[PDB]
């Protein structure tokens, strides 16, 4: 999921 | 990299009673944006996973408020205030703070309903199968609780070994029972050297061990 | 909102496979998507992600250089091209939507099953489990279908084309020593219906193009 932010 | 650890891995709970599942991460799930991306989903028997909770404590669409989530840092908890039969299944937490995405191992919730004895049915092989050279005998144990059930095959009173297999359903979402299918398989020749085929069921709900049988020929 | 995966099946080690996910019920182009896998009897493991913008992708360490995720927004489709497959890649593969509004993945598809093995495809034999006598003191009969010796998974069973669902138990398959699967599906019905009501199990084994509708009659 973190890959979609940052 | 970020390991998710759940506990307990198996959670039997009496309906009406609360339940708690712990979820712990190897690193804090507090993101530099100030949010904590910890989530909970449930996988029911024979179904796709469905989300229950996001951002630690937020209820997803359609999710009953007996579900709640709390925690911070590396320490989190899913709570069910009053467990219902429909809550049966495997619960997973997962973190969206660190790449890559990691899930917990899963916690199977079991509902502890009242003891129910199995209804036992025996099935002789079909003539279709007999034509193909083999012979399967099925013993069915329907809608019982709890899960522990002993099934032994006897052919002309001889205890069988190494020629049977069994399968058990997941706990039913509606009546919280299990069902078991035991299959004894022989060559047609072997099957035709005997008369009496019996499956013997032992279960805590039964007043005494139960035998269902038939005699081969007019099988 | 629906995510429908296809393309799973049997492939030899070192082989290739191409999975599809047809999406509907939402504006597909606006959402990040991922593939997540579940090996039977085990947990959830993230496989790959693709953003809504720029065709940017992400892969778990296990599949780097072998899997390629992509999307066709015009077809509302997600794709997973899988090369150099290994036994360890055997799993149910789910299409999963990322909800940026909640900072977390929400919807899961139904999954499509990938089996990596050198074992041969085999279609099942479908045998009737005939309702005999009585079977119960209380006016209930049990009948069913034995689906024997198939590979790979999965097999689906319905009764009377979906009309009959009450009291149906389809058991999890048992992996036999030979490497082949068997399962049974059973239903309890009123004893009085046996004379008039027709019972047919509809068995589907897609990997072998097998479609069987088997009429189960007493005696």
């Amino acid at each position: 999921d973190a890959e979609f932010r940052h | 990299y970020v390991v998710m650890t759940q506990s307990p891995l198996s959670l039997p709970v009496t309906p009406g009673e609360p339940a708690s599942i712990s979820c712990k991460s190897s690193q804090s799930l507090l993101d530099s944006d100030g949010k904590t991306y910890l989530n909970w989903l449930l996988q029911k028997p024979g179904q796709s996973p469905q989300r229950l909770i996001y951002l630690v404590s937020k209820l997803d669409s359609g999710v009953p408020d007996r579900f709640s989530g709390s925690g911070s840092g590396t320490d989190f908890t899913l709570k069910i205030s009053r467990v219902e039969a429909e809550d049966v299944g495997v619960y997973y937490c997962w973190q969206g703070t660190h790449f890559p995405r990691t899930f917990g191992q899963g916690t199977k919730v079991e509902i502890k309903r009242t003891v129910a004895a199995p209804s036992v049915f025996i099935f002789p092989p079909s003539d279709e199968q007999l034509k193909s050279g083999t012979a399967s005998v099925v013993c069915l144990l329907n809608n019982f609780y709890p899960r522990e059930a002993k099934v032994q095959w006897k052919v002309d009173n001889a205890l069988q070994s190494g020629n049977s297999q069994e399968s058990v359903t997941e706990q039913d979402s509606k009546d919280s029972t299990y069902s078991l299918s035991s299959t004894l398989t022989l060559s047609k020749a072997d099957y035709e050297k005997h008369k009496v085929y019996a499956c013997e069921v032992t279960h805590q709900g039964l007043s005494s061990p139960v035998t269902k049988s038939f005699n081969r020929g007019e099988c | 909102v629906q995510l429908l995966e296809s393309g799973g099946g049997l492939v030899q080690p070192g082989g290739s496979l191409r999975l599809s996910c047809a999406a509907s019920g939402f504006t597909f182009s606006n959402y990040g998507m991922s593939w997540v896998r579940q090996a039977p009897g085990k947990g959830l493991e993230w496989v790959a992600s693709i953003r809504s913008g720029g065709g940017r992708t992400y892969y778990s360490d296990n599949v780097k250089g072998r899997f390629t995720i992509s999307r066709d927004n015009a077809k509302n489709s997600l794709y997973l091209q899988m090369n150099s497959l290994r036994a360890e890649d055997t799993a149910l593969y789910y299409c999963v939507r990322y909800d940026h509004y909640s900072g977390s993945s929400d919807y899961w598809g139904q999954g499509t099953l990938v089996t990596v093995s050198s074992a041969s495809t085999k279609g099942p034999s479908v045998f009737p489990l005939a309702p005999s006598s009585k079977s119960t003191s209380g006016g209930t009969a049990a009948l069913g279908c034995l689906v024997k010796d198939y590979f790979p998974q999965p097999v689906t069973v319905s009764w009377n084309s979906g009309a009959l669902t009450s009291g149906v138990h389809t058991f999890p398959a048992v992996l036999q020593s030979s490497g082949l699967y068997s399962l049974s599906s059973v239903v309890t019905v009123p004893s009085s219906s046996l004379g008039t009501q027709t019972y047919i199990c509809n068995v589907n084994h897609k990997p072998s193009n097998t479609k069987v509708d088997k009429k189960v009659e007493p005696k």
